[PDB]
C-alpha cells in the first residue's frame, strides 16, 4: 500500500472546477470587460439566475455594437464584450495532468470564444478556441481539447507554440462575433477535466429508448 | 439465473482461488508443468487432431464477448482430462486463465486445487445440485449486472466498455457427461453412456449462453487401461494400431442454446419467481419440467458428440439403446473384469 | 485607293478563309501609306484579321505578338474588339501552352494589380471566360502547377460566381492531386469574405477538404485546416465536420485528436450526434483492436442506428484480419437474417481475401457456392479472390504479431 | 581514443550533407562500436599502466581516463542506438524524438567538452570543456522549448554557473586552499546538489525524455571523475556538509515527487550524494568506478523502462513527454509483465539489494567510509538508501496494481535491438556480481 | 578455466536472449537462431574477459612470490 506517503505527496484530482455559477457568490471570482473602455456603444452585464427548476447559472448578456466611437477615432476595429476570472494573485493554475475543458452552456446563435490567459512571451497573448454552440436553446457540454487552443495577439494568429499547461492565469468567454444585436449567453460552470474514457453510447439524457440488458436496480 | 446459485458459487470459487500474486505464480507453473508434460507424452504417441481451431476460436469468441465457454467430451480415460490439453498452443497452455477451470463427472443424477479442478461428488449423495454445480455456473457468469436472456444480447458498452468480461479468470468449463470412465469393447467400442444433467444444468442456468464446443477422443483409453493389458486379451482385440484421435466439432448452433434457454424461461414463468429471482424453488430444483428439459438438452450434447464419433475411421454405428438413461440402469459394481452388461456391451469395470 | 477599300477588300479575302492573302493586302495597305484610325470599319477589319491569323495551326506565337503590336497604336486604349479578345485566348489557351505570352497579353490590356481592376461581367463577354475555364479544368497533374496560376488570374480580370469555388476546391483536391492548391482556394475563399465583401466559406467545403486530406495522409494541411477551423467564426462544426476531422486524424495515427474528436461527436444528441460515417472511421480506427471494434458495433444500436453495407463490410475485415474466421462467416451468414440486408460481392470478397487459411477459406467458398453462385462465380472471373495465407512460422512467431503483417499486406494489395 | 573519433565525427557530419538524420546515426553507431573495439585493443597490447601528457601539458592520458572513455563509450552506443532506431515503426513514436543535424553536432560536441574534462590536466583545460559542455546543454535544452519560463530559467541557470566559473578562473590565476575549495563548489554546482539542484530537476523535468536520458548522466560522470582522479578536496567539512545534505534532500525531497521525471532526477541528486562522499576519502578509484559504472547501467536501464512504458498508455501529454506522472504507469504489469519485472529489478539495484550490482556499490562506499573513521555519514548513508528505497518501493507499488483498461493499438514490432540492449542491461545488473572478483583483479594489475 | 567462463557467458546471452523475447511480448524460442547468436557473443566476450584475467593473476603471482 501507499500508506502514510500518500498524504504527504501534492494531491492529484481528475477535475478543477474553473468558474462555478452554482454558488451565489459569483460575481466576486470573475470580471467583465466591453468596449467602452476603448469608447463604444457595447454593454456588458452579468448576474445570477436561479430558476425554481434546474441548477442555478449566470447570464452573460448585453448589446454588441460594432459603431466606431467618435472620440479617438484611433480604434477600427471597436467590437468585443468578454468576462474573465479575477486576476490570479499560488501565482497560477496548474493544468498538467489536465486534457479537456468542459463549459456548461445555454448559447444562442452569437459566435462566442474560449479565452485563456497563461504565462506567454507578451503579456497580451491569449489561447483562444472558439465556442461551438451545437444545440442553441438547450443546455448542452462543450468539451474543447486544450491543446486545441490556438495562441493570438490582439486577434492576430502568431507562431505556434504549446501552452504552458502549468502557469495557467485566467480563463473565461469572450464575444468576437463582429455582428450587431443583443446576444445572451447562460453558463453553468466551466472545469478542466482529465482524459474521458472511451464511451460507445450517447449521454444518459440524450438516451434512446429500447430494452435495457441492464437490470434496474 | 438465481441469486443464491451465483453466491454460494462465489463463495466456493473464493474458498478455492485466492486471487493473489503468489498463488498465482504456484498455478501458473503447476499447470504450465502439467501441460508440458501431456504435450511431451501427445508428441511421444501418433494422434490425430481435426478441428482445433474450433475450440480456439471458440474460447477467444467468448472471452471476446463475455460468454463463457462450454466444452463437452466422452471420458474414457482416468488421466484423458489433462492430456487432451497438450494439443492446446502455448498461449493457452501457461496463462491459467486462458485455461480450463473443470474436472466435470456431471454430478450422480441418475495439486488439483492449482490444476484449476473443483470437487464433484459421483455417488448416490444430493443429486444434481452441488456446489460444484454453482460454481460452475458462477463462472459461466459474467457478471451480476445484466439481465437474463435465451439469446446473446450485447452488453459490453454499458459494462466493461474499457474493462475485460472475464479479467484474469476462467470462462471455460469442461465436463465429462458421463460421468465415469467408459472403456467398451468391439463392435461397439468407443461408444458412450446416456449425458446427465449437469451439463444441461450449466447449459441453462448462466444469464448469457456460453458457446458450447463438442469434443470426442478415441485412444487414450487404450493407454490407461482400467484394468491391465485389458485391450491386449486375446479375442478382446482386432485393430492394433494405436493411434489416438481427437476431434472438435464446430460450436452447436445458438439457436437450439436459444430454444432450450427459452424453455427455461418459460419453466420460470410457470411459477411465480421472476428471471432474477433470489432463490430456485424446489418445483424447477425436483420436477418433472425441468428434468425433462434438462434431459432433452443433455440428449441434444451427446446426440451431438456421436455425431462427431462418426469421423473416426474406425468406429462402427452405435446401438440406439445405448443414449436411453434407462439402459445403463441396476448396472453391477462387484465383477471387476470384462463385464457383459444386458449382454450388449463389454467393459473394462473397475471400481 | 482609301484605307476603307483596303480594309474591305481585307474583309472580304477573310470570310473566303484565305488568310495569308488578307495579310498581304494589310501589309500592301502599309506599303502604299494607307492611314488606319478609329473608324466602325477598321475595327471589325483586324479583329477579324486576328481571328482567322489565330486561327492558323502553322502560326507562331511570335508574329502573333508582332501583330498586336503592329494593331495597337490603331486601336483606342489598347483595347481590341471583344471578338478578337475571345479568339485568340482560345488559340492562345487551346491549342497552345504559353501563360506567360498570354499574361502578358491581358497585361496589355491591364496592367495594374490593384489600381484600374474595372472587374467585368460574365454574361456581358462569355467566351473568355468559358475559354479560360475550359483551359484550366483541362489541365493534367503535369500542368497542374500552370493550372493554378490560371486560376488566380481568373481572379484577377474577373468576378467569378461561388459555384466555382466548390468545384475548384473539389477540382484541384481531387483530379490533380494537388490538395495544397485546395487548401490554398480554401485560404482565399476565407481571405475574400473576410477582407471584401464575399459570402462566407461552408462548412460542406471544410468537410470535403478533411476528407481529402485523410484520403493522403497530409498531415500538414490536417494541422493548418484544424487550426484554421478553431479560430473561424464565419462557420461552425456540425456532425460532418467532427467526423471528416476524426478520419483526417485517423488516417495520420493520433491517439489523443481521434479520442477528443469521438469525445466530441459522442455527447451530440443522437439525432444530430453519430452517424454511420462515424461507425465507419471509428471500426477503420480500430482494424486491429478486436475489442473496441466489438464495442463499437454493439454500440450502433446504442445511438439509435442500424448497420450498412459498409458497416458490416469492415466488421467482417476486422473480424477476419484478427483470427476470427467463423465469427465473420456467421455474421456473413446470418446478416441477411438479423439485419435484412443481403451481403454483396465487396462483403463476400472481403472476408475470403481477409480469411489467411486455407481451411477456412475452404469453408467460405462452400457457403458462398451454396447460397450466392452467379456472385462467387462472377468473383472467380476476375482477380477479387486472393490467395495468401500466414505462412508456417518457423520463427516460432506468435499468431497476432504473424497476422497483423498479412493483414497490412491483404491491405496494400486491395488497395489498388 | 575517442577524442579523435570525437573530432572526426565532428568533421564528417559538418560536411556529410544526407538528407536522413538517422542513417548518420545509425553510421555513427557503427563508427564508434569500431573505435571502442580498436581504443580497447590498443590500450591493452601499448598502453596499459601507462601515463602519457598529449599536446603540451594539457591533456593526461591514464588507466583511470580510459576506463571512463569505456563507460562514455557504452553509454553513447546504447543513446545513438536508442536515436537511430526508432523502438516502434508508427508515428507516435516517430515524433517522439526526432534529431536533427544541429542536435547531432550539439551532442557529439557536449560528448568533446566532457571528455575534455575528464582528461583534464591544466585549468585551462579544464574551464575551456566545462564552458563548451554548459553551453552544449543550454544549447541542446533551447533547441525544444515548450514553455517560455523554463528557457528563462534554463537560460539563468547557465548564464549564473558560467559567471561563477569565470570568477573561479580569474581568483585562480590572480595567485590557496580556500580558492581550491570554491573550485569545488563551483564545479560540484553544476551537476545539481542540495542548495542549487532545483533549477536543473526543473530542467530534466521540463526536456524531451530521450535528450533528459543523456544529459542527466555525462555531466555527472564527467564532472565527478576529473573530481576524484584528481583529489583536491580530501577530509573537508564543507564537502562532508554538502554531501550530508544532497543525501537528505534526495531522500526526503524525492518522497514529495509525483512526476516520474522529477522522481529520476532526485534518484540522481541521491545517487551523486552517493559517489560525492567517496570524494573525503583515500584510495577511492575502485570503488568510484564500479559505483559510477553500475548507476550509469541502472540509469540507462530506468529510462528506457520509462521509454518503453510509453507504448501502453491510451493518451499522450505531449509529443516529447508521453509520460510525466507516476500514475500513468498503474496496473503496468498488465501490459508487459517482463517490463515491470525489469523495472523490480532496475529499483532493486538502486535500493541496493543483494546480489544486484548497486548492492555491490552501496557496499563498497559504506566499507570505504567505514575503514578510515567515518561513522557518523555512514548512517547517514544507511538512512537516505532506507528513504530512497520508500519511494522506490512506492513506483512498485504502483507499477504493479490492478488494471482492466483495454488498450488501443495493443500489437507491433518492438525493435529488436533496443529491446535487445534493454535485456543486456538488465542481465548486467542481475548477474554481473559473478565476475567481481574477476573485476577486482583486473583493477588491481591493470587500472593500478 | 576456459570451460566454466565460456559456460557461464553462454548462459548470460541466453538470459538476455530470452529477456529480449519476452519483453517483446513475444513468446519464448521466437528467432531460434537469435539465441546462438546471442550466446556466441556473450561466450566471446566471457573468453576475452577470461584471457585478461589469465594475465592479471599472472602479473599477480610474480608480485606475490617475490
Ligand atoms: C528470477 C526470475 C525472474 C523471471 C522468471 C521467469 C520464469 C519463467 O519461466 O516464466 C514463466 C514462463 C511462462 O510463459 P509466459 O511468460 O507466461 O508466456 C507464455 C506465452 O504463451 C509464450 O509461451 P512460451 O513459448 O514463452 O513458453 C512455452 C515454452 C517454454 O516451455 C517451458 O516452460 C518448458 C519447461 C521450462 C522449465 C523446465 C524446468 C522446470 O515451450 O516460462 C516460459 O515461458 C519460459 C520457461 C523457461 C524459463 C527459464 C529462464 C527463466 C527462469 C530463470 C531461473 C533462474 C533465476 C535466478
Ligand atoms: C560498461 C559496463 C558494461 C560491461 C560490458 C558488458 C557489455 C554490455 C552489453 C552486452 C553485449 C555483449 C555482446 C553483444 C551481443 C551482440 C548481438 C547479439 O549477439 O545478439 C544479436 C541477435 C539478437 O537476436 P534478435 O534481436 O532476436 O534477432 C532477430 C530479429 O528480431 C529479427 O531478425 P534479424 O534478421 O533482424 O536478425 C539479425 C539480428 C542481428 O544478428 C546478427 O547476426 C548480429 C549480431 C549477432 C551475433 C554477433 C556475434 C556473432 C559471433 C560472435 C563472435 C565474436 C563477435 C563479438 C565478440 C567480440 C569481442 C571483442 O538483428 C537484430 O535483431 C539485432 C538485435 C541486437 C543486436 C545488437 C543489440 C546490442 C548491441 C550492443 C553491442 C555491444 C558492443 C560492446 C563491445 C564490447 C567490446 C569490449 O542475436
Ligand atoms: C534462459 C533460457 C530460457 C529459454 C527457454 C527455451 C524454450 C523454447 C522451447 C523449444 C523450441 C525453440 C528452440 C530454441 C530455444 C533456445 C535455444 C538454445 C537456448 C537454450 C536455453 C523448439 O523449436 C523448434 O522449432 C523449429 C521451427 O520449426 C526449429 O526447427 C528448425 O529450426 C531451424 C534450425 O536452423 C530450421 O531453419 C528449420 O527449418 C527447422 O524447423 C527449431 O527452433 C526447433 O526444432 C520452441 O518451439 C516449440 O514451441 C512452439 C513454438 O512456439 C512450436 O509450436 C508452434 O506453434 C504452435 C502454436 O503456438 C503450433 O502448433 C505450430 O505453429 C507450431 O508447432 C512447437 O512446434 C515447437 O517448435
Ligand atoms: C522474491 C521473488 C521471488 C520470485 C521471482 C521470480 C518470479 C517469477 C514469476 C513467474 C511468472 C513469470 O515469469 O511471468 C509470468 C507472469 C505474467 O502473468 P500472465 O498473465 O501469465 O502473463 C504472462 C505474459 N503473457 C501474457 C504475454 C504470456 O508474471 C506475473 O504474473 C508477474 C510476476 C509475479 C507476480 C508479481 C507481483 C507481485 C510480486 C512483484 C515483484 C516485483
Amino acid at each position: 500500500m501507499s500508506a502514510n506517503p500518500a498524504i504527504v505527496r501534492p494531491t492529484e484530482t481528475t477535475e478543477q472546477v474553473l468558474v462555478n455559477f452554482t454558488k451565489p457568490n459569483s460575481l466576486e471570482t470573475v470580471l467583465t470587460k466591453c468596449d467602452e473602455e476603448l469608447g463604444g456603444y457595447s454593454t456588458v452585464n452579468l448576474a445570477l439566475e436561479r430558476p425554481t427548476t434546474g441548477k442555478p447559472y449566470g447570464r452573460f448578456f448585453g448589446n454588441l455594437s460594432l459603431d466606431l466611437p467618435k472620440d479617438n477615432k484611433m480604434v477600427t476595429r471597436s467590437g468585443f464584450a468578454m468576462f474573465r476570472t479575477l486576476d490570479q494573485p499560488t501565482n497560477a493554475w496548474n493544468w498538467e495532468q489536465y486534457r479537456h475543458l468542459e463549459l456548461r452552456v445555454r448559447g444562442d446563435r452569437r459566435k462566442y470564444f474560449v479565452n485563456v490567459q497563461s504565462a506567454t512571451p507578451l503579456a497580451s497573448d491569449l489561447y483562444q478556441h472558439r465556442l461551438f454552440i451545437q444545440t442553441p436553446g438547450e443546455w448542452e457540454t462543450v468539451v474543447i481539447p486544450i491543446d486545441d487552443f490556438i495562441l493570438t495577439n490582439k486577434g492576430v494568429v502568431q507562431e505556434q507554440m504549446a501552452m504552458d499547461t502549468a502557469n495557467v492565469y485566467t480563463v473565461g468567454i469572450g464575444l468576437i462575433d463582429r455582428q450587431y444585436g443583443p446576444y445572451n449567453l447562460d453558463i453553468e460552470y466551466i472545469k478542466a477535466v482529465a482524459h474521458p474514457p472511451l464511451e460507445f453510447k450517447p449521454k444518459k439524457e440524450y438516451e434512446v429508448e429500447k430494452e435495457t440488458i441492464l437490470l434496474t436496480p | 439465473s438465481f441469486r443464491n446459485v451465483s453466491l454460494r458459487g462465489s463463495q466456493l470459487l473464493g474458498k478455492l482461488d485466492s486471487r493473489g500474486w503468489g498463488w498465482y505464480v504456484a498455478k501458473k507453473w503447476n499447470i504450465g508443468l502439467v501441460y508440458t508434460m501431456c504435450k511431451v507424452f501427445l508428441r511421444c504417441k501418433k494422434v490425430d487432431i481435426k478441428g482445433l481451431d474450433n475450440l480456439l476460436e471458440a474460447h477467444r469468441q467468448a472471452r471476446l464477448e463475455g460468454r463463457g465457454l462450454l466444452t463437452v467430451m466422452n471420458h474414457t480415460s482416468v488421466l484423458d482430462d489433462p492430456v487432451v490439453w497438450g494439443m492446446l498452443p502455448n498461449d493457452n497452455g501457461w496463462i491459467p486463465y486462458l485455461m480450463r477451470w473443470a474436472t466435470g463427472a456431471k454430478d450422480i443424477c441418475y495439486f488439483f486445487g492449482a490444476g484449476q479442478v473443483l470437487p464433484i461428488t459421483r455417488f448416490g449423495i444430493g443429486g444434481p445440485f452441488q456446489p460444484g454445480m454453482d460454481m460452475c455456473v458462477r463462472l459461466l457468469n459474467p457478471n451480476n449486472k445484466i439481465k437474463y436472456s435465451a439469446k446473446y444480447t450485447p452488453y459490453l458498452v454499458h459494462t466493461n466498455a474499457t474493462s475485460y468480461p472475464f479479467w484474469r479468470e476462467s470462462n471455460w468449463v469442461h465436463f465429462f457427461p458421463e460421468g465415469y470412465v467408459h472403456q467398451a469393447l468391439e463392435p461397439h467400442e468407443g461408444t458412450m453412456r446416456y449425458f446427465r444433467w449437469g451439463t444441461s444444468r450449466a447449459v441453462l442456468e448462466p444469464v448469457t449462453p456460453p458457446i458450447i464446443v463438442p469434443m470426442f477422443s478415441h485412444g487414450l483409453q487404450k493407454v490407461f487401461q482400467e484394468i491391465p493389458k485389458g485391450y491386449e486379451m486375446e479375442g478382446n482385440n482386432t485393430n492394433k494400431d494405436r493411434t489416438i484421435s481427437i476431434r472438435i466439432g464446430e460450436p452447436i448452433s445458438e439457436t437450439t442454446v436459444a430454444g432450450f434457454r427459452n424453455e427455461w424461461i418459460n419453466l420460470c414463468h410457470k411459477e411465480n419467481v421472476g428471471l432474477n429471482a433470489e432463490t430456485m424453488p424446489d418445483v424447477l430444483k425436483n420436477g418433472q419440467e425441468a428434468k425433462d428439459l434438462r434431459s432433452k438438452v443433455a440428449a441434444y450434447l451427446r446426440e451431438e458428440v456421436e455425431k462427431l464419433r462418426l469421423t473416426v475411421p474406425n468406429m462402427n454405428p452405435e446401438l440406439p439403446e445405448f443414449k436411453e438413461p434407462e439402459f445403463w440402469s441396476d448396472i453391477d459394481k462387484v465383477h471387476k473384469g470384462v463385464y457383459n452388461h444386458r449382454g450388449k456391451v463389454r467393459m473394462l469395470r473397475n471400481p | 485607293k482609301d484605307t476603307s477599300i483596303f480594309a474591305i477588300e481585307m474583309d472580304k479575302a477573310l470570310k473566303n478563309h484565305d488568310t495569308l492573302e488578307a495579310l498581304s493586302i494589310f501589309y500592301e495597305s502599309f506599303e502604299q501609306g494607307a492611314q488606319w484610325e478609329n473608324k466602325r470599319l477598321h475595327m471589325e477589319a483586324m479583329t477579324e484579321l486576328l481571328i482567322q491569323y489565330a486561327g492558323l495551326n502553322d502560326t507562331s506565337v511570335a508574329d502573333i505578338l508582332q501583330l498586336v503590336q503592329r494593331i495597337e497604336p490603331i486601336c483606342a486604349q489598347g483595347r481590341i474588339p471583344y471578338s478578337a479578345e475571345t479568339a485568340i485566348a482560345q488559340n492562345v489557351l487551346q491549342r497552345h501552352s504559353d501563360t506567360a505570352n498570354f499574361y502578358t497579353f491581358m497585361n496589355r490590356q491591364y496592367g495594374n494589380t490593384a489600381d484600374k481592376v474595372t472587374k467585368q461581367d460574365p454574361q456581358i463577354r462569355p467566351h473568355t471566360y468559358q475559354v479560360i475555364h475550359d483551359y484550366i479544368y483541362s489541365c493534367e497533374s503535369e500542368r497542374a502547377d500552370l493550372a493554378w496560376e490560371m486560376y488566380g488570374l481568373l481572379h484577377k480580370f474577373y468576378v467569378v460566381p461561388f459555384a466555382d469555388y466548390y468545384k475548384a476546391i473539389k477540382f484541384f483536391a481531387q483530379d490533380v492531386k494537388r490538395q495544397d492548391y485546395a487548401l490554398l482556394t480554401f485560404q482565399q475563399i476565407r481571405k475574400n469574405h473576410d477582407l471584401h465583401g464575399q459570402p462566407a466559406a461552408t462548412s460542406e467545403m471544410v468537410a470535403f477538404l478533411f476528407h481529402e486530406f485523410a484520403k493522403t495522409k497530409y498531415k500538414r494541411g490536417i494541422k493548418r485546416l484544424h487550426e484554421v477551423v478553431a479560430l473561424e467564426t464565419s462557420f461552425d462544426v456540425n456532425r460532418d465536420v467532427l467526423n471528416e476531422m476524426m478520419a483526417a486524424y485517423v488516417s495520420v495515427e493520433d491517439l489523443n485528436r481521434v479520442q477528443d474528436c469521438w469525445a466530441q461527436l459522442q455527447q451530440l444528441p443522437p439525432s444530430i450526434g453519430a452517424n454511420n460515417r462515424s461507425v465507419d472511421v471509428l471500426l477503420s480506427y480500430f482494424k486491429d483492436n478486436i475489442h473496441y471494434t466489438e464495442r463499437t458495433w454493439q454500440g450502433i444500436p446504442e445511438f439509435g442506428l442500424l448497420p450498412t453495407l459498409e458497416n458490416y463490410e469492415q466488421y467482417l475485415i476486422n473480424n477476419c484480419r484478427t483470427g476470427n474466421y467463423r465469427r465473420a462467416l456467421e455474421i456473413t451468414k446470418n446478416m441477411e437474417i438479423d439485419s435484412g440486408l443481403k451481403p454483396t460481392a465487396k462483403i463476400i470478397a472481403a472476408v475470403y481475401n481477409y480469411t489467411f487459411t486455407e481451411q477456412r477459406k475452404l469453408e467460405v467458398e462452400q457457403w458462398a457456392e451454396k447460397a450466392h453462385p452467379e456472385m462467387w462465380l462472377e468473383l472467380k472471373e476476375g482477380d477479387k479472390l486472393k490467395s495468401l495465407c500466414l505462412p508456417a512460422n518457423s520463427d516460432n512467431d506468435n499468431v497476432e504479431s504473424l497476422l497483423k503483417q498479412a493483414s497490412a499486406d491483404m491491405d496494400e494489395e486491395m488497395s489498388g | 581514443m575517442l577524442i579523435l573519433a570525437i573530432i572526426s565525427l565532428i568533421t564528417f557530419v559538418s560536411m556529410s550533407k544526407l538528407s536522413d538524420n538517422r542513417a548518420i546515426i545509425r553510421l555513427i553507431n557503427i563508427y564508434l562500436i569500431l573505435v571502442l573495439v580498436l581504443d580497447s585493443f590498443l590500450y591493452l597490447l601499448f598502453l596499459n599502466n601507462q601515463t602519457y601528457t598529449v599536446m603540451g601539458e594539457l591533456l593526461i592520458f591514464n588507466s583511470f581516463t580510459f576506463y571512463i572513455d569505456m563507460l562514455i563509450y557504452f553509454i553513447m552506443i546504447v543513446i545513438s542506438s536508442l536515436y537511430g532506431y526508432n523502438l516502434y515503426n508508427n508515428n507516435l513514436y516517430k515524433t517522439l524524438f526526432e534529431p536533427k543535424k544541429e542536435l547531432i553536432i550539439l551532442f557529439l560536441i557536449n560528448i568533446l567538452g566532457a571528455l575534455l574534462i575528464v582528461h583534464s590536466n591544466d585549468f585551462i583545460t579544464l574551464f575551456v570543456a566545462i564552458e563548451l559542455q554548459s553551453y552544449s546543454i543550454y544549447l541542446i535544452t533551447a533547441i525544444y522549448n515548450s514553455s517560455y519560463k523554463a528557457s528563462k530559467a534554463s537560460m539563468l541557470y547557465f548564464f549564473m554557473g558560467g559567471i561563477l566559473s569565470i570568477l573561479i578562473a580569474y581568483s585562480i590565476n590572480t595567485y590557496l586552499n580556500l580558492i581550491l575549495i570554491a573550485l569545488s563548489l563551483g564545479l560540484l554546482f553544476k551537476i545539481g546538489i542540495a542548495p542549487l539542484h532545483k533549477w536543473l530537476i526543473s530542467i530534466y523535468e521540463n526536456t524531451p525524455i530521450l535528450i533528459t536520458i543523456y544529459i542527466s548522466l555525462i555531466p555527472k560522470i564527467s564532472i565527478l571523475s576529473y573530481l576524484v582522479l584528481s583529489n583536491i578536496s580530501i577530509n573537508s567539512l564543507v564537502i562532508s556538509i554538502l554531501a550530508i545534505l544532497t543525501l537528505l534532500v534526495g531522500s526526503v525531497g524525492g518522497l514529495l515527487q509525483i512526476k516520474i521525471k522529477r522522481l529520476l532526477a532526485f534518484s540522481g541528486l541521491t545517487n551523486a550524494g552517493y559517489m560525492m562522499l567517496l570524494l573525503l576519502l583515500n584510495n577511492n578509484e575502485f570503488s568510484y568506478l564500479y559505483y559510477i559504472t553500475q548507476y550509469s547501467i541502472s540509469h540507462l536501464a530506468i529510462f528506457m523502462i520509462i521509454i518503453f512504458s510509453i507504448y501502453y498508455i491510451n493518451y499522450i501529454n505531449n509529443q516529447y513527454n508521453p509520460i510525466i506522472y507516476v500514475n500513468q504507469l498503474k496496473g503496468l504489469i498488465h501490459d508487459n509483465a517482463y517490463l515491470v519485472l525489469s523495472m523490480a529489478i532496475v529499483v532493486f539495484s538502486f535500493i541496493g539489494i543483494p546480489p544486484l550490482l548497486g548492492f555491490f556499490g552501496k557496499l563498497n562506499i559504506l566499507m570505504s567510509i567505514l575503514n578510515n573513521g567515518y561513522y557518523f555519514i555512514s548512517i547517514v548513508l544507511i538512512v537516505a538508501s532506507l528513504i530512497s528505497a520508500l519511494y522506490y518501493l512506492y513506483l512498485l507499488n504502483v507499477s504493479i496494481q490492478d488494471k482492466n483498461n483495454i488498450l488501443i493499438n495493443s500489437n507491433e514490432t518492438v525493435s529488436s535491438v533496443l529491446s535487445y540492449i534493454l535485456s543486456s542491461l538488465i542481465i548486467l545488473i542481475t548477474f554481473g556480481f559473478i565476475y567481481n572478483s574477476l573485476i577486482i583483479d583486473i583493477f588491481n594489475v591493470y587500472f593500478n | 578455466a576456459l570451460f566454466t567462463s565460456l559456460v557461464g557467458a553462454s548462459g548470460l546471452g541466453f538470459a538476455t536472449k530470452f529477456l529480449s523475447n519476452k519483453i517483446r511480448l513475444k513468446p519464448a524460442g521466437y528467432y531460434p537462431l537469435g539465441y546462438v547468436f546471442s550466446g556466441v557473443a556473450w561466450a566471446g566476450l566471457g573468453l576475452v574477459l577470461h584471457n585478461v584475467h589469465q594475465h592479471s593473476l599472472e602479473v599477480l603471482e610474480k608480485k606475490k612470490t617475490a
